RNA sequence: GGUCCGGUAGUUCAGUUGGUUAGAAUGCCUGCCUGUCACGCAGGAGGUCGCGGGUUCGAGUCCCGUCCGGACCGCCA
RNA sequence: GGGAGUACGGUCGCAAGACUGAAACUCAAAGGAAUUGACGGGGGCCCGCACAAGCGGUGGAGCAUGUGGUUUAAUUCGAAGCAACGCGAAGAACCUUACCAGGUCUUGACAUCCUCUGACAAUCCUAGAGAUAGGACGUCCCCUUCGGGGGCAGAGUGACAGGUGGUGCAUGGUUGUCGUCAGCUCGUGUCGUGAGAUGUUGGGUUAAGUCCCGCAACGAGCGCAACCCUUGAUCUUAGUUGCCAGCAUUCAGUUGGGCACUCUAAGGUGACUGCCGGUGACAAACCGGAGGAAGGUGGGGAUGACGUCAAAUCAUCAUGCCCCUUAUGACCUGGGCUACACACGUGCUACAAUGGACAGAACAAAGGGCAGCGAAACCGCGAGGUUAAGCCAAUCCCACAAAUCUGUUCUCAGUUCGGAUCGCAGUCUGCAACUCGACUGCGUGAAGCUGGAAUCGCUAGUAAUCGCGGAUCAGCAUGCCGCG
């Protein structure tokens, strides 16, 4: 049971509490980043591939 | 234990992303509406096959360039096509865009398109062997230094699945000189889902 | 493997003798610092005052009171586990009778730190410490065991 | 049928005599050890004394009876 | 091959026993030699915080969190030695959330097809939790030679949609582990008959299958190294929001002036066994010097070979079966994942005078900040509130780093240590703080006075301490990530 929530996620809810986030690709709810709205399976996949223009596999 | 992907280790020093805009406080949905047109021209010119594509901002006016020399053959029967679809791309992205066909000449060393060689092949019922070691020779006297491809699921001995690959040329995955492309594809067949990984050593850069 | 060592605390190249070679660096194995270059400068003082002599030279007497120059470690053997008495390295003598000063300094219990410390370095000046006497009970230890080569 | 013994932790035996204290192995429980188990190492609980009655400031341990078993005797024509 | 050199009958022997020697039944192997791995309480070498040699810890107490057991209506599922157990969860009052009780729906929130109504919605009313009864304006576009199309929703509609429902021993795709260990292979050729061997062994060498020297081997490939990032010395360019050497000025090195210096970020220099002596055949290399900011892979990070564990994931994905769509699919209220007779794992706080308390004086990263950061002043002894300057940030703010140094008191106690758990009174957020937040003012003040058997991390900016940020996001950090 994936889309019936998924489509409350999408409906803003009665409260401005309940609007929890989920990610937008793949629709885990938990360990999203904000400033992508992505989690991180389907974050390291197209991380991978090449997109959000910006980041790099880090080292220091 | 597997290894790390080869371009995602290569990105920004050796490769460009292939999403070439800043963004800030637009970057989330900029970057969705990017994952979204990939979407949709990827599914829409998988007939015709298509490697990258890279994205590029302006003013608020994406602008795009699209690879391998079937979008070539779009060009010229498909000139209205191509005017028909980026309509859709329009409608989609709400500001207009513009775009660009680049021809791949030499497509039997694009990673992207010998996997979805590969997967096809697969799909209409040709033996693993033939296409593999076919399609590693093809690229080979093509004009690479050295070819690596591999294949797994439940490969026709559908009770059980493994894992198996082929080679023959020079191949340093962990020099990060070299220009490693890489691609995989999805093959799903009757009696289970297969999946293909080929990447091909180009030569170093400096 | 292989040997390995190095040199810290130290003192100024020349001009130097040992009284000014501690009174501006050396020893201070107590902790971090502070606490220490403090709650010490000040034990010395404490017994020029309880001695009418310079209050270092009391402090390397008592430190070669406690020096041992034999003691014993443990080796496996059938099932005895006996006991072999060995030697002891210039440095290793050092470290170890140091480490007694200060390790039962924290150990013995008085008011507080400074004049524990200073309590024993004259009940190690004179030959009858808590340190000095595990410093003779190893000792008779070994030279108990010394046939063991 | 008579005489003599005894009856205690879940099991086996001290105490049971010292009227004024219930103990020792095994078992069992927890932890450690070992990849797991077994050894092994730390720790810990237990019976409140066959049953009933009585003396005594006080009965397990004194005196009675009842149950239980065990030892011995049960012979002369 | 067992049955068995046993049974029976004989011949010997005093005896032990010896010689002769069946069968029934039962199995498809039992064996010889060689080959490759594994393993040995086998040998010869070598390595690693592996052990020694040190530091501080874990369990003994309180609490935070995870797990087992029990418990329930449910305590949602996954994980199970190393390599599960502050793990999926980078955040559970509702939401998340699946599970339980109750109340409810059916082509269904969600997606494409078919016919209509044409553009369709929102606000407010009683029951109210869904939702339904109906309402007050109350279903209102673009093109159309006007036929009708395009998109937008609504209704009906049958195909269909839903599966965090099972199966990681059907898989993809990912990840751990041995292991950053030094190995793992092939081309061609040789030897063997064949499993096979050689190269890949032997001398040293290093971290290394690193290199050199021999060698039926000659080469190549994946591994190692380097190529990458980052910290260490410096040259050129650039001096604003930085830096103020010399000057006038100031409490606001802010100004005036200037890139002097730091700093910032791009391009080079750089350390390459380069050089000298010795050792070593002269080779490879090793030892010691000098230059040198850095000498022998300077430091650290990223990189994880062929493969084993049917290792983990059906919770992103899909054959396979079944669940049906008047139910395992869905909407709402409340409860739970936080329960609690006990057990274990990982952590925080202590057990005190190298200390507590009070006052003064300091030194300073790397990050974050627009439904954001939020200054100053005023209010409250406090959590915070009021009105708010500046900041889209080398300008403003978060942001007064603590440990530390100095000085006063305390005088060894279950204490001015410890602060647990409690009743009272508040602050904040959020509709909402009983289950079930955090913080604060009071009152309270528990166990604990260095922890059995055992056991862990750590080779110098390490351990040990001390704080400071940051993802998760309204609130929720003793966890994690990172910084000094």
């Amino acid at each position: 049971a994936k889309k019936s929530m998924i489509a409350k996620q999408q409906r803003t809810p009665k409260f401005k509490v309940q609007e929890y986030t989920r990610c937008e690709r793949c629709g885990r709810p938990h360990s999203v980043i904000r400033k992508f709205k992505l989690c991180r399976i389907c974050f390291r996949e197209l991380a991978y591939k090449g997109q959000i223009p910006g980041v790099k596999k880090a080292s220091w | 234990g597997q290894k790390v992907n080869p371009v995602g280790l290569r990105i920004g020093v050796i490769r460009d992303w292939e999403s070439k805009w800043y963004a800030g406080k637009d970057y989330a949905d900029f970057l969705h509406e990017d994952l979204k047109i990939r979407e949709y021209i990827s599914k829409r010119l998988s007939d015709a096959s298509v490697s990258k594509v890279e994205i590029e901002r302006a003013a608020n006016r994406v602008n795009i360039t699209i690879h391998t020399a079937k979008p070539g053959m779009v060009i010229g029967k498909g000139g209205s096509e191509v005017e028909a679809l980026r309509k859709a791309l329009n409608s989609l992205t709400g500001k207009r865009v513009h775009i660009n066909i680049l021809e791949i000449k030499r497509a039997d060393l694009d990673a992207q398109l010998v996997a979805d060689n590969i997967a096809r092949q697969l799909e209409n019922r040709v033996s693993f062997r033939r296409a593999q070691k076919q399609q590693i020779q093809r690229t080979m006297r093509a004009g690479a230094q050295g070819v690596k491809t591999m294949v797994s699921g439940r490969l026709g001995g559908a009770d059980i699945a493994r894992s198996e690959y082929y080679s023959e040329g020079t191949v340093p995955l962990h020099t990060l000189r070299a220009d490693i492309d890489y691609a995989t594809s999805e093959a799903d067949t009757t009696y289970g889902k297969l999946g293909v990984k080929v990447w091909i050593y180009r030569g170093e850069v400096l | 493997k292989g040997p390995v060592a190095k040199r810290d605390v130290l003192p100024d190249p020349i001009y130097n003798s040992k009284l000014v070679s501690r009174l501006i660096n050396k020893m201070m194995i107590d902790g971090k610092k502070g606490k220490s270059q403090t709650i010490l400068y000040k034990s010395f003082d404490i017994i020029k005052e309880r001695t009418g002599n310079d209050a270092m030279e009391v402090f390397e007497q008592a430190l070669k009171n406690i020096m041992p120059v034999l003691e014993v470690k443990a080796r496996r053997v059938g099932g005895a586990n006996y006991q072999v008495p060995v030697e002891v390295r210039p440095e290793r003598r050092t470290t170890l009778g140091l480490r007694w000063l200060v390790n039962y300094a924290r150990l013995r219990g008085e008011k507080t730190m400074e004049e524990r410390l200073a309590n024993e370095i004259l009940d190690a000046a004179n030959n009858t410490g808590a340190a000095v006497k595990k410093r003779e009970d190893t000792h008779k230890m070994a030279e108990a065991n010394k046939a063991f080569a």
